[PDB]
């Protein structure tokens, strides 16, 4: 019903007077496979608790993507914090040609065919945020034909 | 082959020649004390091992937190 994916689990440290307090940050994407995708960061003292927090945050921070039969509507960029993501639609047999932390986002979002490329920093949190930024930057032909008062055929004709 | 002519007196010159001979033989036959090679101090060896073990623990904590308990 709602596909969930754990991209990364990190061990962070706090350094208190006694010593180091090691914590775990998760990072997950959830998505219905049909253009709804969200990500949750989540963090806790233990890894399964961090993962549960991340999943519960992703379930409620989901956005809508207008995608065209399992691929993008047009080439799109998605910058976030030094991470620059470039995604681009592909024919219906290409598969998800995307790096780490883009692959999971697109797979749970339902983009089956995409030619993506990550530039700059490939830090997974920012890459996920950048992928989602690009996916919501994407416009559908009906959205464009609504913005410019015009028929969908008059636009894509 | 020594030539001693510092003095107007042959006896002074003869003793000066013998003195030069003795001084030269001494300086040429005195043996340089041998230099035995030294090792790193065991304190430094333990320092090396301790730094290695500390970085070992830090690298074990760093990086990949895979298994995921999931």
């Amino acid at each position: 019903e709602l596909q969930e994916k754990l991209i990364a689990v990190n061990r962070v440290s706090k350094t208190v007077k006694g010593g180091r307090i090691f914590s775990f940050t998760a990072l997950t994407v959830v998505g219905d496979g049909n253009g709804r995708v969200g990500f949750g960061y989540g963090k806790a003292r233990e890894v399964p608790a961090a993962i549960q927090k991340a999943m519960e945050k992703a379930r409620r921070n989901m956005i809508n993507v207008a995608l065209n039969n399992g691929t993008l509507q047009h080439p799109v960029k998605g910058v976030h914090t030094g991470s620059r993501v470039f995604m681009q639609p592909a024919s219906e047999g290409t598969g998800i040609i995307a790096g780490g932390a883009m692959r999971a986002v697109l797979e749970v979002a339902g983009v089956h065919n995409v030619l993506a490329k990550a530039y700059g920093s490939t830090n997974p949190i920012n890459v996920v945020r950048a992928t989602i930024d690009g996916l919501e930057n994407m416009n559908s032909p009906e959205m464009v034909a609504a913005k410019r008062g015009k028929s969908v055929e008059e636009i894509l004709g | 082959v020594i030539k001693a002519q510092e003095y107007r007196s042959q006896e002074l010159n003869r003793e000066a020649a013998l003195a030069r001979l003795v001084a030269m033989i001494k300086e040429l036959t005195t043996e340089k004390k041998a230099r035995r090679p030294t090792r790193p101090t065991r304190a430094s060896k333990e320092r090396r091992l301790a730094s290695k073990a500390q970085k070992s623990s830090v690298k074990a904590m760093r990086g990949k937190v895979r298994s995921g308990r999931e």
